[PDB]
């Protein structure tokens, strides 16, 4: 949804609350501004301003984990109901908390992000807590590839 | 604390967490080497609450990083206690204020050159004067690994 | 049979249950360490530990600093073949357990076998030859080997936290070897530029040019004398370098004949340690060689000089008797520092 | 399911300096722990306080971090005013009197923020609080707002030292007063994380590993750190071809050798066979076919 | 990896002559080390006619220096490896001392394994960042074969752009060249 | 101990053979049958034999001499 | 010196008409043929160098340049040889162990030589 | 990869020919001290004896008198009592390398000599009477004797490995045996 | 949000649906200190009130039974410790920050030396928070050139 | 063995100078090869004992881990050329072990393209010719003309299977069939290339161009190099390999 509306902006659609679909609209749009580029219309985007990021949260991060195990869950859920829908058990026929178990570990260990808590100072310690980096899934995908960054 | 200040030690210490908060607390009646009873006014008391406040921290926790933790009191007993008040001093911690340095009375004028531009030189009574004598903790498990033998 | 095509490489050649194929017969001469096992081969060591770092402030170059606490760490069977033709060690068992011991006389004998064999260090990144270098060991008891100064460019550190070389030449040949190219003193000058590598980087060119300098003219600059006593008024009062123009009978025995010595009285006026270092130095160059501020710059090219006049061993005891004299008169001026030795001109105040 | 049980023991380890310790200072600046002499070398200062940590001087300028004369110029003012209220202490002056002493040193300066003695602090609040300030002056500074040089220079007048500082002293070796009469103060060290003790490594002959008989296993316990490739080349560039060939083949894994050149060591004779390499014989062995490439040398 | 000292003396008088680098204002680098320690060829001879500063091989340790800034002769031609003749490692007459072994380089010797890092020696290396004539100072013109043609003007225009002068004060040492296009018209 | 090696690099002048030439005179030593003919001040074979060449008697020449003359005398 | 090698031809000039002919084994040919035997016997050939990494195919000692960034083809090519390492590089003979006619092991080389010389 | 991996006498095998050949010895004095060392049991005592290794050679210049002499110097090298053969007499070198200022050192010696016998039984009262010594004269004797380097290596001389293929295996899921 | 986006479940054509009602998060196990020191994953179980309904068949909606009384539990959820710390298999680990570019499509150049024919071009690149990344590139060519994914 | 010696002669030391190393014939490797094992087992723990014939087997690939035989015959380092009755092993010193690669004939090779098509088909390039058809020469779904004047095919002619069995319900027995053991590489070693050498030279002479010049002088000099050579060309796919040592193959 902010995605949408970062994608109204740009074409400059007033209505920037939108869905993560797409539509040939905007493609038609985005491709006529690109030719106006093309030909003179603005100048490029820029990577280094403040404006053209969007961080991510632990919490997020967790929600992120916790919906795209239930994508999966989702999808269990409907294949069993699709064979022998003729039941009336309870809704456990397909709650698996192992599969929520450990995706919640693979998200909150098996990460890069994630590490040892490092106090050897208290204000290291904090530090380390007040980490702010580009690397994981995301950001700083790869190490090489750039130097004005 | 270092001599010199630069006005965010306290909150530091406050921040990093490690001491113990007075959350809610009036006043530090029975406080031990690891007991502290602590009983807050009948207002801070709140209702259904003696407002008698027990720590109990674990003393000199070996640190991730092989060092040493310990929660050091600064208050006995008996004494008229702020609430969300700093209990007891975690490491690099001295009068609530995380300083991990110690400042010692030097002079700065190359000496019989016995030390280079990246050298230390420092006397026999400091060296008794157990100024940053480390305290390391280091751990060795043991397991009882059942065999059919 | 064929080079390739064996471990299933035909078709099917993938290892049982492993995604991944096993080493097929198609490749299984080459496994893939080959060429690259020989490289890492040439890029690997085992053994004779090494790493430290520290400062030798004593222990002038024809030496090498130590640790004895490692020490003989590896020179144990050097040190147990001492012992058991010593007899201190009448069996194999026997010196394990005096070594387990310890013993004083352990000590000595290690003692004895190191002044007989020096040993060769090198430093943490491999630049130049001027890294490595051969040098007499002596125990230290220190955690860090510590190096006279004179190496200080040779191995490209800044005495900072670094790790060393340590090196055992257990041949015959290779102690020779080492005492002859990896020989400290057998290098002077960088043999790559030609220049002379070895130069007093550090304060003690300061401690010279102090020496060699008035600060404008001091109690008693005009003394007149002969030398003799200079070190003891110097040290004590009556004169200073920061004394201008002190006379002083000037006797230098130049090399003037061919290989042979000629001396001459002069009266230079000068300061109090400009006169004092120039008796410090060797006979050959001139005393206005010597007299002048003592420059850094003026110093390597003194060292030049009588590099290309007198010679090797003159040259290095020379270099550590300055090295030692720098540290002295370094120590004399204490020169510590602060805020108001930088003075803003206010003028910048009206330009800007 | 593998142990029925698990026992951990846990042990501390107590730590003092040691030779060519690491120093620290949140002025940027490091220094590696040299030497310690007697008391006696410190040279003694006019109240004869001998020399406590000596810098070199040569280093600063080409820091240009004023930081260390920062830091002594208020360490040094730290430690005066708490010199002096001890001093009233052993002389248990008046806790008024104290209190005022106190406030006229806290009042003064350029106007930051607001404290008022005599007034807030209880009487017995005030003698805790200059108990707990026994060892210095209390300072803070903005990190880019704080106080006036000058009234650092002032405050070392009002603490009865010198304003730049700058103070001779006498030897401690043999007791020359040392010219350019130094500035100094309370300067803070701090340590690394790496320690001397640690980075102690060394080996003789260590246990082989299981492969190719080398020193490791991921235990730092006689290991043996590998060579540099160009490290090898300026061996090389030795021309020490012994000396090479010994790096290669006494400082390596096969203790196959090592017989012979351990009785070699022990019998003094340090000498090693030519033959051919360890390589060389595995190679020879695993031999696709024979050899067309000439076989005859020196 | 080819480096070797075998051959004692190459025999062959060819060579390379080294000259002052006179490089931007003036001598960049004068010619009084670039190849002190070195035999030249015959090639050293003194700057008066007849008159011959050294033999054919004399490494120049340093009269010869002396000798050679007095007679203010700027080249002499002067043996070198590759042209060192040995097809073979090189000659030793053409390999020198060069370092503080103050004899020539030993038989067997290896100065590109001396070298092979002699240039990597600059790890810390530093990249990724006609009409205005002027004369130094006194000198000559020295044209160095310019095609003087009938110009416009009274003078003779530079037919070829090779218009390179040589501000040479007093002798063969030169200050400045001001070389000038074909373009361009002489002034002086 | 000797602190420069120079006198040896005089005495040969190729300064390859004086290092071979020391290795040479101490493995003799070591082994046995040669006496130093330089007086011993407690110091390393290699060392005495290093001395005694830059002394000028001890070279390639005179050590294979001797060894020919002992060599036929048996 | 080393930034050129293997220089190329054009006359057989009954050596052989070919084109990267090592520029020391023409000369040393060119010394004991034309001047020796046959003057007529002269090729012509042009001098060449190239990057180094280019150089880096050719070389001598059959071990080296094989190792130093593929082997598998290189291998292949010198089979096809059969030619003779020859422990041309003192870094071959280190590899092997020979002794690199180095400093002290250009003696050990050469005392080798003299001995292999009388057998 | 060419050989695995393993340590000096890693089955109880190596250890002992590595402290021979770190020791002076012949030719025929190291090939005598290899015969009693690879012919060593899992038990650590020399399986087959200096007579088996000869017949097995079939050598003259390998006597026995050459391979007792080699098994005498590597009597205890690494560890005491190797290649041990029958041990009763490596019990005897453990005694006598062990200080011989232990108390009761005769006693131990008196017993280990040629009082096995009685010991055997454990009828100390009857060994003491056919000693004619009091009885537990010698206990501190006989204690020192039961720790004296039984097989040497004895554990570590046991490499014995653990080697097993049951046709079948009994899980025991939940009783009533799961084959 | 995230249980919202995976709550709709249904057979395939089963005229089954799933649902849920509301999350009964369990209490923790171990004291944070007693999870420490006996080194568990300190976590807080999760138990989500499911709804099963099961529609009669050709009845429109006709729903014949309700499971809505299932507490589907999936798994433990690891607190985020009051001092913040992660507890993962006990250990005081801490996932570092992400910071992404901001969803959406990007007005970037992609010009210079890239073209490596003196050509500006116009290129702009779409960065969707989900879905495949992409951009459009102009040629030297004066032509528009898409990518996908 | 008086022992006097073999603990001598077990250290020995060569000059190991100018090393050789190329291509051979099967002989040598047939010299190289010691024994034969069967079974693919590495090691069991049934009895914890050697496998027979199988991965490092008993009397292959070098000695034992000690003097003492795997089945226990003449267990003893002092037995020198006793061989077990039980089982036929060095009863030695284990460097053998390490020195003991088999090999196996079999008699039947295949395509050794990790040479023949090295990089750009190094081996392949030599040949030149028909590089690709000579690297399907094999498959042995071909026969191949090798020879038959009285048929209509060269010896040198390409006949498929179907196109040699065409061949055959034709022309009789008037035409040959090479596959199998190297194929028609096999009639190609039985072949010599002095006369397609002295036609590469004759061709680079005359057909001189940007492309005629280039790929047959190229031909030639492999011709010219190769008969300097002159080794067993069959070598590329041989009748004998190497088996891996019981210490050449770990664990």
């Amino acid at each position: 949804a902010v995605g949408r509306m970062k994608f109204n902006r740009s074409l400059l659609r007033e209505e920037i609350e939108g869905s993560g679909i797409l539509s040939k609209d905007d493609i038609i749009d985005v491709m006529k501004k690109l030719i106006d580029i093309r030909n003179g219309k603005g100048e490029v985007d820029d990577i280094d301003h403040l404006g053209n990021r969007r961080i991510r949260s632990v919490g997020e991060m967790a929600e992120n984990q916790f919906r795209v195990g239930l994508v999966r869950v989702e999808r269990a859920v409907k294949e069993r109901l699709s064979l022998g829908d003729l039941d009336t058990l309870m809704p456990q026929d397909m709650i698996n908390a192992k599969p929520i178990s450990a995706a919640v570990k693979e998200f909150f260990g098996s990460s890069q992000l994630s590490q040892f808590m490092d106090q050897n100072n208290p204000l290291s310690e904090i530090t380390h807590k007040r980490r702010i980096s580009a690397l994981g899934p995301g950001g700083l995908t790869r190490e090489r590839a750039g130097f004005e960054v | 604390k270092p001599l010199v200040g630069t006005g965010m030690e306290r909150a530091v210490a406050v921040d990093s967490g490690v001491t113990a908060v007075a959350k809610r607390g009036g006043v530090v009646q029975y406080v031990d080497a690891s007991r502290i009873v602590i009983k807050v006014n009948e207002d801070e008391m709140y209702p259904g609450e003696a407002g008698i406040d027990i720590y109990n921290l674990t003393k000199y926790t070996r640190s991730n990083q092989n060092t040493c933790i310990n929660q050091m009191p600064c208050v006995s007993l008996g004494e008229p206690v702020e609430r969300g008040d700093v209990l007891a001093d975690g490491p690099s911690t001295d009068l609530g204020e995380l300083a991990l340095g110690q400042n010692m009375r030097v002079a700065f004028m190359p000496w019989n050159g016995y030390n280079f531009e990246d050298s230390i030189l420092v006397s026999e009574r400091v060296v008794q004067e157990d100024r940053f004598t480390t305290i390391h903790i280091q751990e060795l498990a043991c397991v009882s690994r059942d065999t059919k033998l | 049979v064929d080079a390739l095509l064996d471990n299933g490489r035909r078709g099917r050649a993938i290892t049982g249950s492993n995604k991944r194929p096993l080493k097929s017969l198609a490749d299984m001469i080459k496994g893939k360490q080959g060429r690259f096992r020989q490289n890492l081969l040439g890029k690997r060591v085992d053994y004779s530990g090494r790493s430290v770092i520290t400062v030798g402030p004593y222990l002038r170059l024809h030496q090498c600093g130590l640790p004895k606490k490692m020490a003989l760490e590896l020179f144990k069977p050097f040190i147990y073949g001492k012992l058991e033709l010593r007899g201190l060690a009448t069996t194999i068992k026997a010196a394990k357990k005096m070594v387990e011991r310890e013993e004083a006389v352990v000590w000595d004998i290690l003692d004895e076998v190191i002044r007989e064999h020096p040993v060769l260090l090198n430093r943490a990144p491999t630049l130049h030859r001027l890294g490595i270098q051969a040098f007499e060991p002596v125990l230290i008891e220190g955690k860090a080997i510590q190096l006279h100064p004179l190496v200080c460019a040779a191995y490209n550190a800044d005495f900072d936290g670094d790790q060393m070389a340590v090196h055992v030449p257990l041949t015959l040949e290779a102690q020779l070897e080492a005492r002859a190219l990896m020989m400290s003193t057998n290098n002077i000058l960088s043999p790559a530029n030609g220049e002379p590598i070895i130069v007093p980087s550090q304060d003690v060119v300061l401690g010279l040019y102090y020496m060699t300098r008035d600060c404008v003219n001091a109690k008693g600059e005009g003394m007149v004398l002969t030398g003799p006593k200079e070190a003891e008024r110097l040290y004590r009062s009556g004169l200073a370098s920061l004394h201008a123009r002190v006379k002083v009978r000037i006797t230098e025995y130049e090399k003037d004949a061919n290989g042979e010595l000629v001396a001459k009285t002069s009266l230079k006026d000068t300061t109090v340690g400009r006169a004092i270092l120039w008796m410090i130095v060797p006979k050959g160059l001139p005393y206005s060689i010597v007299n002048q501020a003592l420059g850094k710059k003026a110093i390597s090219k003194m060292l030049n000089t009588c590099y290309r006049i007198l010679g090797l061993k003159p040259t290095v005891i020379f270099a550590d008797q300055i090295m030692y004299t720098g540290f002295a008169y370094a120590a004399r001026s204490g020169a510590s520092v602060g805020i108001d030795d930088m003075v803003i001109p206010e003028k910048k105040h009206e330009i800007i | 399911p593998g142990v029925l049980k698990i026992v951990k023991v846990y042990l501390a380890v107590k730590r003092r300096i040691q030779p060519g310790d690491k120093m620290a200072g949140r002025h940027g600046n490091k220094g590696v722990i040299s030497k310690i002499n007697p008391i006696e070398d410190m040279p003694y200062d006019e109240n004869g306080t001998p020399v406590d940590i000596v810098l070199n001087p040569l280093g600063v300028p080409s820091r240009m971090n004023i930081g260390q004369i920062l830091e002594t110029h208020l360490g040094m003012a730290a430690k005066g005013i708490g010199d002096k209220i001890n001093a009233m202490l052993k002389q248990q002056q008046e806790v008024a009197k104290l209190r005022e002493f106190i406030q006229r040193a806290y009042d003064l300066g350029a106007d930051v923020r607001q404290k008022v003695d005599l007034s807030t602090f209880s009487d017995e609040e005030v003698m805790r609080l200059a108990e707990n300030l026994r060892k210095g002056m209390p300072i803070a500074t903005p990190v880019f707002d704080g106080a006036k040089e000058a009234e650092i220079k002032e405050l070392l007048k009002l603490g009865d030292l010198p304003t730049s500082g700058q103070i001779r002293l006498y030897d401690g070796r043999t007791g020359e007063q040392f010219e350019r009469p130094v500035t100094v103060g309370y300067m803070y060290m701090l340590k690394l994380n790496h320690l001397v003790d640690d980075k102690m490594h060394a080996r003789s002959t260590g246990s082989y590993s299981l492969v190719t008989q080398q020193p490791l296993g991921g235990k730092a316990q006689f290991g043996g750190q590998r060579f540099g490739e160009m490290e090898v080349w300026a061996l090389e560039a030795y021309g020490a071809a012994y000396t090479l060939q010994e790096m290669l083949t006494v400082k390596s894994d096969d203790v196959n050798g090592r017989t012979k050149m351990y009785k070699n060591i022990v019998d003094g004779n340090h000498q090693m066979e030519p033959g051919m390499p360890e390589s060389f014989n595995v190679l020879l062995k695993e031999i696709r076919s024979l050899g067309i490439n000439i076989e005859l040398e020196d | 990896q080819d480096l070797v000292v075998t051959e004692d003396d190459c025999g062959t008088h060819e060579g390379i002559m080294m000259t002052p680098v006179i490089e931007g204002g003036d001598v960049k680098e004068p010619l009084r080390d670039r190849v002190l320690g070195r035999v030249t060829a015959e090639d050293v001879l003194k700057p008066g006619t007849a008159d011959i500063l050294v033999p054919r091989n004399t490494l120049l340790h340093e009269q010869w220096c002396d000798l050679l800034e007095e007679n203010s002769v700027d080249a002499v031609k002067v043996r070198s490896v590759v042209s060192c003749d040995t097809d073979f490692g090189v000659c030793a007459h053409c390999y020198g001392r060069d370092l503080a072994r103050g004899h020539i380089i030993n038989k067997g010797e290896a100065i590109g394994v001396i070298a092979a890092q002699s240039i990597g020696e600059p790890g810390t290396q530093l990249t990724m960042r006609e009409s205005s004539i002027q004369v130094k100072n006194k000198g000559s013109i020295k044209l160095s074969n310019v095609k003087s043609v009938v110009n416009s003007s009274g003078k003779l225009v530079i037919t070829s752009r090779n218009t390179e002068l040589k501000l040479i004060d007093e002798f063969g040492r030169t200050k400045e060249s001001y070389k000038v296009p074909y373009g361009a018209v002489l002034a002086k | 101990a000797r602190v420069t090696v120079q006198d040896a690099v005089e005495k040969i002048g190729n300064r390859f053979d004086l290092v071979l030439v020391a290795a040479r005179r101490a493995r003799q030593m070591q082994v046995g049958g040669k006496d130093p003919l330089v007086p011993e001040e407690n110091d390393k074979t290699t060392v005495i034999a290093l001395r005694e060449i830059e002394e000028g008697l001890i070279n390639n020449q005179i050590l294979d001499v001797r060894e020919r003359q002992e060599q036929q005398e048996q | 010196r080393q930034m050129l090698r293997k220089a190329t031809i054009v006359n057989a000039g009954s050596s052989d008409f070919l084109e990267g002919e090592q520029v020391e084994y023409s000369r040393v040919k060119i010394a004991n043929r034309e001047l020796e035997a046959n003057g007529k016997v002269g090729a012509t050939y042009s001098r060449d160098l190239l990057g180094i990494t280019k150089a880096s195919l050719a070389t001598e000692s059959f071990i080296s340049a094989a190792s130093f960034q593929e082997t598998t083809r290189v291998l292949t090519e010198a089979a096809v040889a059969g030619k003779r390492d020859e422990l041309r590089g003192l870094k071959e003979n280190v590899i092997v162990g020979r002794l690199i006619p180095a400093g002290t092991g250009y003696a050990y080389h050469q005392d080798r030589m003299r001995r292999r010389a009388a057998g | 990869l060419p050989v695995y991996q393993g340590e000096t006498t890693q089955t109880l095998q190596d250890y002992l020919m590595w402290q021979v050949e770190l020791t002076p010895f012949t030719d025929t004095d190291r090939a005598i001290a290899t015969s009693i060392v690879d012919a060593v049991d899992d038990t650590g005592y020399l399986t087959i004896q200096i007579e088996d290794i000869v017949d097995s050679i079939g050598d003259d210049e390998i006597g026995l008198e050459e391979v007792e002499a080699v098994l005498k110097r590597i009597q205890r090298f690494d560890p005491v009592g190797v290649a041990a053969k029958d041990l009763r007499d490596c019990l005897l070198i453990q005694l006598s390398q062990f200080a011989k200022e232990t108390p009761w050192l005769e006693e131990a010696r008196l017993i280990i000599s040629d009082h096995l016998d009685l010991l055997a039984n454990h009828d100390f009262r009857t060994l003491m009477r056919v000693t004619r010594l009091k009885e537990e004269v010698l206990k501190e004797a006989v204690n020192l004797i039961q720790s004296l380097d039984p097989r040497p290596g004895q554990s570590i001389q046991t490499s014995e490995p653990e080697y097993v293929i049951p046709d079948v295996l009994v899980r025991k899921v939940s009783g009533r045996w799961t084959v | 949000a995230a249980f919202r986006s995976v709550f709709p479940i249904q057979s395939y054509s089963g005229n089954s649906e799933l649902q849920y009602v509301s999350y009964r998060l369990g209490e923790p196990v171990f004291d944070v200190q007693e999870c420490q020191i006996r080194g568990v994953t300190y976590s807080a179980p999760l138990r989500v009130k499911l709804r099963l309904v099961i529609y009669e068949r050709e009845a429109p909606e006709g729903t014949v039974k309700d499971i809505k009384e299932q507490e589907v539990y999936m798994g433990e959820i690891p607190l985020m410790t009051d001092n913040g710390t992660f507890v993962i298999n006990g250990t005081e680990r801490v996932i570092v920050s992400q910071l992404h570019r901001s969803p959406g499509v990007f007005f970037d150049s992609d010009k210079g030396k890239t073209h490596s024919s003196g050509k500006v071009l116009y290129n702009a690149r779409i960065i969707p928070y989900r879905g495949s990344w992409l951009d459009f590139e102009f040629d030297p060519k004066d032509n528009l050139f898409v990518r996908i994914d | 063995k008086d022992l006097l010696k073999f603990l001598k002669a077990q250290t020995k030391t060569e000059e190991f100078d100018a090393i050789k190393i190329a291509l051979a014939s099967p002989d040598m490797i047939r010299s190289w090869s010691f024994g034969e094992v069967k079974k693919p087992e590495t090691i069991n723990y049934r009895t914890f004992k050697p496998e027979r014939d199988g991965l490092f087997c008993a009397r292959i690939f070098g000695p034992v881990k000690d003097y003492e035989c795997l089945c226990g015959k003449y267990k003893r380092l002092k037995h020198r050329g006793v061989i077990c009755e039980k089982c036929g092993v060095e009863v030695t010193q284990t460097k053998v072990r390490r020195e003991r690669m088999g090999h196996i004939e079999l008699a039947s090779p295949t395509a050794h393209i990790w040479f023949l098509k090295s990089l750009p088909s190094r081996i392949g390039l030599l040949l030149d010719m028909p590089l690709r058809d000579i690297e399907r020469v094999l498959y042995f779904e071909s026969y191949v003309v090798i020879e038959g004047g009285m048929t209509n095919l060269e010896r040198q002619q390409i006949l498929t299977e179907e196109q040699y069995l065409d061949a055959l319900e034709e022309f009789g027995d008037e035409f040959d069939a090479k596959m199998g053991a190297e194929a028609i590489q096999a009639l190609l070693k039985s072949m010599d290339l002095e006369q397609e050498c002295e036609q590469l030279r004759e061709e680079l002479n005359e057909t001189n161009s940007e492309t005629k010049r280039k790929k047959l002088t190229k031909r030639i000099k492999l011709l010219e190099a190769f008969v300097q050579s002159g080794n067993k060309p069959e070598w590329m796919i041989l009748t004998v390999l190497p088996v891996l040592p019981p210490d050449l193959r770990p664990l």
